[PDB]
């Protein structure tokens, strides 16, 4: 129902940390396109 | 290719529609009226908002029909109809009804069309004592915000070139507007939000995104 | 690895390993000579405008939204660059912002930092006008929320939504940097002036806004420092007035 | 101060200042064209052979021995690496192994990286036989023992003798690197192809096997993270098989 | 009672920690003189 | 990042990003030929005194004022450079000191270690006589006070004064370095022979002292070691005495 690719993350090893430190940490994603992208027949945008 | 800035705006599309008749009661109901800002129209506007100035050349084209009232009269014999469509410069005189004098100043430049013929087709410069108009702005007039003094582009105005007590009929007006050589400047992030009003970006918080199951969910593959 | 900057009689100290960004890439200039030759006479002081003005700290703690200031109007008391405000009825001007931070190695946190040009903000109710002393209060950064805002006169200052209808996501489209507590703790950014005419009022329009957002917020343990204050010192660069002869 | 590398549909990211061990200063190549020119064909798949293998992680807590696994038998179930395991009478290849560890600096711990060629162990009791089920799980790592084992057909895996009635301190004759936690979390390997025949079976004998050994342990205080993953990614290079035609 | 110019610090943030610190920190200050400095007409010292 | 010195049968290493402090310009060397050409005979050991010679360690606390060696009579036990005193009735030498410490980065602290040239010392009440054994105790460091001190023959030792009647902020005018716990945990001073005349004897005369002075006191927390060692490592140098012939 996709018949596209994915992306997963696993912990390998888990976090270790010292004494006195935050307990959670987060992860940030940041997408971008590169150089060769091509579109064809402009049309409405289904947004407003 | 398809992606470049003219191919993406240089398109057209009808921004207003109004009706005008020839005798009436009302006498606002005589002619026709279009105050022309980019802010209210709600195709371009969105395609507008990436783009913090921009300039252009403004291409008109009008489409106008007639019918006559239900109300008693038939066997008519009547000619073809002549209309009148004036623009107005930004700074020039406005009329108050069909029979003023500001109809026929030398300085708004006017069409005259019978029916029957090809449709009417002007063409407007980039009318801007600035150097580019301007979709955002931070700031004051002199005290409304947001609105400025340079984005004044005009007016139009269309009525029946009928002689003394005319018959009694009533058209419609489709204007349809088109953008040429446009050149844009400082894109902007797209707009998360319905539009309010037509002169404020005034809005109601709206959520980021749409929601989904887990943070691990990926439907099935098929 | 220090390397100490010297404007007029002001003296800052920055690590020489800062990463710059210049806006669009283009530096700050003075309009060349001839767009205006015949009567239209400009000017330039030089002398107090090129020196850092630094601003007031603001505390960063777990439960803040953010900060912004509009420029100018944060620099109308600022000495003689808020003299020539009054005296002169047109200018133009570019900017250099130092964005610092001290914290510790035991404090986790990541800032934006971002310059957004000509940021109209919407009144918090649909059918209002937005006062102007919602809009600024000078040197005083005023703050975000972490909810809608209700009220008369208030800017809908949702964080999520940056007071602009807008995806807080997509505010790297504008000049920005990110400052990221466990690599480096500073950010430049030099702003040309940028408007659709060469010369403008100084009190009726903002030019651009500096805004600073927390994404991911900070965090500490034991017996550390509850919070971290963030300096901004501002350097004019370029500036340019009206004759009066 | 990241290097990526990309073999076939996979990614990884590595520190460029890693330290790279070949193993006895060869690098992996086919052999050459003419030990047993006649009849003897050989070919090579190379398109889904060349791609990063990501086994699982371990997890490493206060009071762990050891993890090995036995290679090939555990690249088996790897998609079409272990297709051809199954098509093919005999094969050779050679591997890079990465292992990777991710820790803080509240930290304190160091391991050996060692792939001991020819890893013959012995039974926990003196006159017995070695099952094979007790040797290797596949993908899943075995694990030693702090202590001396028994029972029947377990293998005497004390951690001081490492299965073999050696000592654990001579295990520097081999291919090796440590990691220590207060310095780099990463070790790359490369091994050659090592046999006494040019090619062999792949279910009957075992070429190599990779060990990993805490010296001195894990340990941490208040409020840090109980355990640190390891992960280890395989990449087979220069495979080479029988012809089939 | 001065018309001297003067030096001042203030706190831009505040001081950020991980656990298992100490709480307070110190600044120490050095002087000189750069290479042009005048000095004119000896006189006694007033110190002793 | 570690170089490694020997001299004669001794092994210390070091850091070789370490910075070198000469005394005032001038490296040690040997009074040339013909200042005394007739009969006054020098010779040189050489042999056993170019090695390195590790003092104990002192133990660095929250109330620690200061620690100081009285150069000779710090080395009269120290071997064959001991020897030497007591055989030969005039000699000179030069030396170069290195001051280690071991710290962790949950400590902090800031010490002064200068070389002050001929620091007579002061006693402890107004009218009376020093004694030798209040001056120095040989390989064991003398202590300074936080208080002033009494009592009589005791030598006038808060740590505010340093025994001299100087302001200790301004010993900066001698040969010194400063030791940051937060960067380097180093410091090495190379001294020449100073004097007024070419030789002297070396029971009567201390040519210099070395001091340890903390400005600001070490701290900890939870528990982290309640203590730092500071380690004094002293290599002679062109080391002259008269001649037996």
């Amino acid at each position: 129902y996709t018949s596209a690719g994915n992306v997963t993350c696993w912990y390998q090893t888990g976090i270790v940390v010292p004494a006195g430190t935050p307990t959670s940490c987060s992860i940030m994603c940041f997408v971008s396109a590169c150089n060769d992208f091509s579109v064809r027949l402009l049309k409405d945008t289904p947004f407003i | 290719s398809e992606s470049s800035i003219e191919n993406f705006l240089c398109r057209s599309a009808c921004v207003y529609m109004g009706e005008y008749h020839t005798t009436n009661t009302d006498t606002s109901k005589l002619f026709a009226s279009w105050t022309i800002n980019a802010r209210r129209m709600v195709q371009m506007r969105r395609k507008l908002e990436l783009f913090t100035y921009v300039r252009f050349d403004m291409e008109v084209t009008f489409v106008i029909t007639s019918k006559q009232d239900q109300g008693t009269q038939l066997g008519q014999d009547m000619p073809p109809l002549t209309h009148q469509i004036m623009y107005i410069p930004p700074g020039g005189p406005i009329p108050k009804s069909v029979t003023d004098y500001t109809w026929q100043t030398s300085t708004n430049p006017s069409i005259f069309w019978t029916e029957g013929n090809a449709p009417p087709r002007m063409s407007i410069p980039f009318i801007s004592i600035g150097n580019a108009y301007s979709n955002f702005y931070d700031g004051w007039s002199h005290g409304v915000y947001g609105y400025n003094t340079l984005n004044h582009m005009g007016q139009i105005y269309v009525r029946h070139v009928n002689g003394s007590s005319p018959l009694p009929m009533t058209s419609t007006v489709r204007m349809y507007f088109k953008p040429k050589h446009v050149k844009v400047w400082v894109p902007r992030p797209p707009r998360l939000c319905q539009y309010k009003n037509a002169s404020t970006v005034n809005f109601t918080p709206t959520n980021i995104t749409e929601k989904r199951q887990s943070i691990n969910y990926i439907p099935e593959t098929v | 690895r220090v390397r100490s900057i010297t404007l007029g009689n002001s003296t800052i100290t920055t690590q020489e390993s800062a990463n710059v960004v210049v806006a669009y890439g283009r530096w700050p200039e003075y309009l060349k000579d001839n767009e205006a030759t015949a009567e239209d006479q400009p000017t330039q002081p030089d002398v107090a405008t090129c020196r850092f003005y630094t601003l007031e700290s603001v505390t960063w703690e777990r439960d803040s939204p953010g900060w912004w200031w509009k420029f100018p109007d944060a620099l109308k008391d600022m000495g003689l660059f808020g003299q020539n405000m009054y005296y002169h009825y047109l200018g133009r001007a570019g900017y250099t912002i130092h964005v610092q931070c001290n914290a510790s190695k035991f404090h986790q946190g990541c800032l934006m930092v971002v310059c957004v040009p000509e940021a109209e903000m919407g009144c918090s109710q649909v059918d209002g006008t937005v006062n102007e002393h919602s809009l600024s209060e000078g040197e005083t950064a005023k703050k975000f929320a972490s909810t809608s805002t209700n009220g008369t006169n208030t800017v809908q200052s949702i964080v999520t939504n940056a007071g602009m209808g807008v995806g807080v996501g997509n505010l790297t489209i504008f000049p920005h940097q990110w400052i990221n507590l466990r690599t480096n703790n500073c950010a430049t950014i030099v702003m040309p002036y940028i408007n659709n005419v060469p010369m403008d009022n100084m009190f009726r329009h903002h030019n651009f806004t500096l805004m600073i957002i927390p994404f991911v917020p900070l965090d500490y343990s034991s017996d550390s420092s509850t919070y971290v204050p963030i300096t901004v010192t501002v350097a004019p660069m370029c500036a340019e007035y009206n004759g009066l002869r």
